[PDB]
């Protein structure tokens, strides 16, 4: 079957319950060529997941749904079996392999739940090709409604909250935030954007380029200097990887810190997120559920010496590369969704109306 | 068409003057429904446009948040009624019937709020109020009718001394009341046991839009761990999301040096809201607004 | 937002072979909130996809789209109009030639604004013509065909712009053509061109 | 008839004199069984008579011991079930939608069977509540965590015992004086291999700076998200809020009461002063006022999360759950 990826390095005691892998160490080195137990599309998708070729939550969800469409297209039913059960039982090992390559995002989990519900809803009397075409169409419609129209509606809503001459502070890379800012500039709003970035990913640079290509004036700085720039900031706009049932915002590490520092400077905090990223689970801190990236990414060349080189030689030394953090609902002023302008406490309400 | 702007303004002012107890939003909704009674239209599109223009001119008459809240609520009611019936005649009959029922239901919200809120007043308690409010007067009347003894403090509301009017109205039923300055809110906060205020409009996130001095009293009560209760009717639920004091629309601040007439109070500064729907947390207002608009 | 609800939606069908002929817009049941704001003209719902909703009581329709906006409702069908109401001439004459069909100089004079001779505006301005739900499709299709766009609001803006351009060409004053009733303006201009030549 | 009356009288006297069912789940089960027996044995024609009878019985049981909110919660749940069944069999909440867009005398033969099967389903769901709550322990406890508890809560004990099967952590238990039931919790947790500490409530603040999160039980949950907990829990919540320490309430769904904190002087349970000041003090007892409140009121703003058999929720959502369990007309009972 599929072997188990080996943990890399020594983990912090408080984070010993979470996996921690190495970027160089791939899993497909122990898998057959051509791939038999795992569909080739899933193998390629996991390969680009583990190497970080696709990183955004929306991008990861879109790539996963495209790979699932390819798998459904290549799928055939076995004799004396049902489509609804066999497809799910065949997809389960693929999702396990993908999780082994990299822990699944919340949007990925929601997409998996939606696809499983759609497959289970396929009638037994339905023809194979008709069922496959219907599944592909359902995946395409899900992508459309949950991404494109949602982003358009969120941008339309956020246009009303952006005024001429204000300063908006953004963090990291978020397609929704960049799209919102681009349309806001296009419709005629005149403003400037402050971009905040953090090591080691430095994803914010991406957004910076987008702004430079849109004509929007922009500024760049690292997260520790955020407290220096917030006095001139009029509002903070943040993307979200997930919204939890208690109203807390699960996002890239440093988002909660930025929200706290903005609260200390009396500036409003707005979080933009599509409703398909809402989660029924709850989480009070960043320790119980999180992702451990490659610790070797923390090594930086300052001058001619790398201080963290061969850090595993020291027995007591540990390297922590946290991926996500949780912002409490009391640190978020407004949430912008495709449904409208709602507070954090309304997150469960949406979860009640989307399900039924 | 029928009942041009002059007649609409005259009817609104006559309804306001004939019954001073009736609130501005109730009078506006009555004027809109009585406009609906005589429209002589054949399509729902022109009806909606005419009602929107009527709401526009009515809000031109009165710059209160409650009038706009009633206008939006009436528009949503018309849309909901149109959603069920396609024929315009049957839809209009259903709209008239439902509007009469709606007027009957909203005419008695104050008594329900009083009956649900007077229980929170204790014997020998010290009640702090901000300005004149019919709902606060009604809840205090209901508490007095319950053979309960309490004292009331009220600010003078310098722009227009409605605090003096509230003090006289409270003395009318033999309630020990005191009048303090608008600058004496922090000084007298330590003597009050709980704070009860009204609201001209309830915003989406659970905060309230109220007289200019409400935010100071809410912040002072928060700094001293005093409960802050808001009595407000259902028809004052606005789908507005101000981020700060400057984000409040200017059509409500002025014409009702720099002298704004209203301010916004965040939901985190409010303990409970007493509405005709019941006793609610500020989070329930957003749920209600979401449920109303599909 | 209450201003985004749509009772009916205009579905636009445009034929590539000829824009001025067979290009139509039908109305279908929507009964839901639209993604954009809605403007109402003669019981016709126009999505404001390219222009923004505006407020006030400006005298002319140009006073709105000069700022990239459109009023929520204007025209004879609304009791209170965002634009200043006004009356246009040759309405009785238009009702008179409403009986005349498409069958030299008269054809060139009446070729406006399509560029191909047509006599539908006479039936539009006839006194026997009543505005309601049944006449939304034809009036909106005429507006769409007069302009060159895929959006109804842009078509209305272009129609008013060309009306103003012809008024400037024929020497009529700007203040007497504000856009209160676009089709009455079209009929009056057509009748003036007909009597001129 | 006579047997049902004897059972009702025994239940009322047990509630009045204390004791009886130590477990809250056991008390809920007994209340549901008593209500089922009332429905089966007593004669009624339509839904109105049954609702009035249930209202009278629930009023009697509530007046027997107002601090035991589980009985009243069960009565209101049965009333809501009856209302739902009658509406389903006869016809087809207050909101702005209902306000805008605009009789229990009818009799049905199969209504009683539907009520009984709904009550049986409710009991079945009640039996598996503790395991459902404990199944979420791993999602909230990480390695080498420090947990603080007060008193003896069976739900919290199950939570910690389930979490200890795969993770190592420390648990601090405060003895809920005077009835120091925290000692039993501490020894029970130590018997399961968890490293535990015993301390008095006076140290709750002092060690709070070294606590990662607080997991506590409760007696009642109010409509606004407030708690009726054991005495000393308000101080623990204040100490946790001072350090921004998350506070988790592991409470089943049957402890939700649609009442509000407006009621006074009946909230806390006052017991004999012997628990606080012994009778052997002597003459000074003549001129000293001794009060021993058993329960404490915790405002909703001091609570971070509620864990129930349906999952995790914020206090600000409690009202919605309270809307899904009880009809607004049954709050007065």
């Amino acid at each position: 079957q599929v072997p188990t990826r080996k943990d890399y390095g020594s983990k912090v005691s408080l984070f010993s319950h979470l996996p921690q892998y190495s970027r160089q160490n791939s899993l497909t080195q122990f898998m057959s060529i051509p791939s038999s137990v795992i569909h080739p599309a899933m193998v390629r998708l996991g390969l680009q997941y583990s190497q970080g070729l696709v990183s955004g939550s929306n991008a990861r969800c879109i790539a996963l749904l495209r790979a699932l469409q390819q798998v459904i297209q290549d799928y055939t039913t076995p004799p004396n079996e049902e489509l609804s059960r066999d497809l799910v039982n065949k997809l389960k090992p693929y999702m396990s392999f993908l999780t082994q390559c990299r822990p699944l995002s919340a949007s990925m989990h929601n997409a998996i739940k939606f696809l499983n519900k759609e497959i289970t809803s396929v009638g037994s009397s339905k023809r194979e090709e008709e069922a496959k075409s219907e599944l592909r169409a359902a995946i395409d419609r899900y992508v459309q409604e949950k991404i494109v129209l949602a982003a358009q509606a969120i941008s339309r809503f956020a246009y009303q909250k952006i005024s001429n001459g204000d300063v908006i502070l953004v963090y990291g890379c978020s397609s929704l935030v960049s799209r919102i800012l681009q349309e806001a500039w296009t419709e005629g709003r005149r403003f400037r954007v402050v971009v905040v970035d953090s090591r080691p990913w430095l994803e914010g640079r991406h957004t910076l380029r987008s702004l430079v290509h849109a004509g929007v004036p922009a500024s760049y700085l690292l997260i520790p200097a955020a407290s220096y720039v917030l006095p001139e900031v009029s509002k903070v706009l943040l993307g979200a990887h997930a919204l939890l049932a208690n109203g807390s915002v699960m996002s890239r590490v440093g988002t909660a810190q930025l929200a706290l520092v903005a609260r200390a400077h009396n500036v409003p905090v707005l979080v933009c997120c599509e409703t398909y990223k809402f989660c029924e689970r709850v989480q009070t801190d960043a320790f119980v559920s999180n992702e451990l990236d490659d610790p070797d990414d923390l090594q930086c060349k300052r001058g001619e010496h790398v201080a963290l080189a061969n850090w595993q030689n020291h027995a007591s030394l540990r390297l922590l590369n946290l991926v996500y953090d949780v912002t409490p609902p009391e640190l978020v002023d407004l949430v912008i969704t495709e449904l409208g302008m709602i507070p954090c406490s309304s997150v469960p309400v949406v979860l009640r109306v989307k399900s039924s | 068409g029928p009942m041009d702007d002059k007649e609409l303004i005259e009817y609104f002012k006559s309804q306001m003057k004939e019954d001073p107890d009736m609130a501005s939003a109730v009078a506006a909704i009555r004027t809109l429904l009585e406009f609906l009674k005589r429209d002589k239209g054949e399509t729902i599109q022109g009806l909606r446009a005419n009602l929107t223009s009527a709401i526009e001119t009515l809000c031109g008459v009165d710059s209160s948040v409650a009038v706009s809240s009633g206008g939006e609520l009436f528009l949503r009611f018309i849309s909901l009624a149109s959603l069920e019936y396609s024929d315009y005649s049957k839809c209009k009959k259903i709209m008239i019937e439902r509007g009469e029922l709606f007027l009957r239901r909203i005419s008695l919200s104050r008594n329900k709020i009083a009956d649900l809120c007077h229980t929170f007043i204790k014997d020998g308690a010290t009640i702090l109020t901000h300005a004149y409010s019919r709902v606060v007067l009604r809840v205090l009347e209901a508490a007095v009718a319950a053979k309960k003894r309490f004292s009331v403090y009220v600010t003078e509301s310098q722009p227009d001394l409605s605090g003096k009017k509230m003090a006289k109205a409270l003395c009318h039923l033999n309630v020990p009341v005191t009048v303090v300055l608008d600058a004496a809110v922090g000084y007298i906060m330590e003597k009050a046991d709980l704070v009860i205020v009204g609201a001209e409009g309830v915003v989406e996130n659970g905060g309230i839009i109220n007289k200019i001095g409400t935010n100071q009293m809410a912040v002072c009560a928060k700094a001293q761990n005093k409960p802050f209760y808001v009595v407000a009717e259902s028809f004052k639920f606005v789908r507005l999301f101000p981020l700060n004091q400057q984000d409040v629309p200017d059509k409500f601040k002025y014409k009702a040096e720099e002298h704004p007439w209203v301010d916004y109070t965040a939901p985190s500064l409010i303990t409970l809201l007493f509405t005709d729907l019941g006793v609610l947390t500020p989070s329930a207002v957003s749920d209600e607004l979401i449920k109303l608009y599909l | 937002m209450n201003s985004q609800y749509m009772f009916d939606y205009p579905a636009i069908n445009i034929d590539v072979r000829c824009h001025r002929l067979l290009s139509s817009v039908s109305y279908v049941a929507y009964n839901k909130f639209h993604t954009h704001d809605v403007s109402t003209y003669e019981h016709c719902e126009i999505p404001l996809e390219k222009l923004r909703l505006g407020f006030g009581r400006r005298n002319s329709l140009a006073d709105f789209y000069s700022l990239g906006e459109l009023p929520a409702s204007w025209g004879p069908a609304c009791y209170f109009s965002s634009v200043k109401p006004m009356m246009y001439t040759f309405q009785g004459m238009a009702s008179d030639l409403s009986r005349f069909d498409l069958t030299p100089n008269v054809l060139k004079a009446l070729s406006w604004p399509l560029g191909i001779p047509d006599c539908e505006i006479f039936s539009i301005c006839s006194d026997r013509f009543v505005r309601g739900l049944q006449t939304r499709d034809q009036l909106m299709s005429y507006i769409l065909r007069m302009g060159d766009s895929h959006s109804l609001d842009e078509c209305i803006v272009q129609a008013h712009k060309k009306i103003l351009q012809e008024a400037r060409r024929l020497g009529l004053s700007d203040e007497h053509y504000n856009g209160y009733d676009l089709f009455r303006e079209i009929g009056s201009l057509v009748c003036l061109r007909l009597i001129n030549a | 008839g006579s047997e049902l009356s004897e059972r009702i009288e025994s239940f009322v006297e047990t509630l009045k004199r204390g004791g009886g069912p130590r477990s809250s789940e056991e008390m809920a089960r007994e209340t549901l069984g008593l209500l089922r027996q009332i429905i089966t044995d007593h004669r009624w024609s339509n839904a109105g008579e049954l609702m009035e009878l249930i209202r009278r019985e629930g009023r009697r049981m509530t007046a027997a011991q107002p601090s035991e909110t589980t009985v009243g919660n069960m009565v209101r749940r049965v009333l809501k079930i009856i209302r739902e069944e009658y509406g389903r069999l006869h016809g087809r909440q207050e909101s702005l939608h209902k306000l805008l867009t605009s009789d229990f005398s009818f009799h049905y033969a199969q209504l009683q069977s539907n009520i009984i099967e709904a009550i049986n389903e409710l009991l079945v769901e009640l039996e598996g509540t503790m395991e459902n709550i404990a199944a979420q322990a791993l999602e909230h406890i990480h390695s080498n965590e420090v947990i603080m508890t007060i008193g003896f809560s069976r739900t919290v004990e199950a939570f910690l015992k389930e979490a200890a099967r795969k993770r190592k952590f420390h648990v601090i238990v405060a003895e809920c004086a005077p009835f120091c039931q925290g000692h039993e919790m501490a020894v029970n947790l130590s018997k399961a291999g968890i490293e535990t500490t015993v301390m008095t409530d006076a140290a709750i603040f002092a060690v709070m700076s070294r606590v990662n999160k607080v997991i506590i039980g409760t007696k009642t949950i109010l409509a606004n998200g407030a708690l009726r907990a054991v005495t000393g829990t308000h101080t623990l919540a204040l100490a946790a809020k001072h350090h921004s320490t998350p506070l988790i309430v592991c409470a089943p769904m049957f402890k939700l009461s649609p009442q509000f904190p407006n009621e006074e002087d009946s909230f806390h349970k006052f017991v004999a002063p012997e628990e606080v000041l012994p009778f052997t003090e002597g003459d000074i007892l003549e001129k000293v006022s001794v009060h021993c409140p058993v329960f404490d009121y915790v405002p909703p703003e001091l609570i971070t999360l509620f864990i129930s058999n349906i999952g995790g929720n914020a206090p600000s959502y409690i009202y919605r759950l309270m809307s899904e369990l009880y009809h607004p007309d049954d709050h007065v009972l």
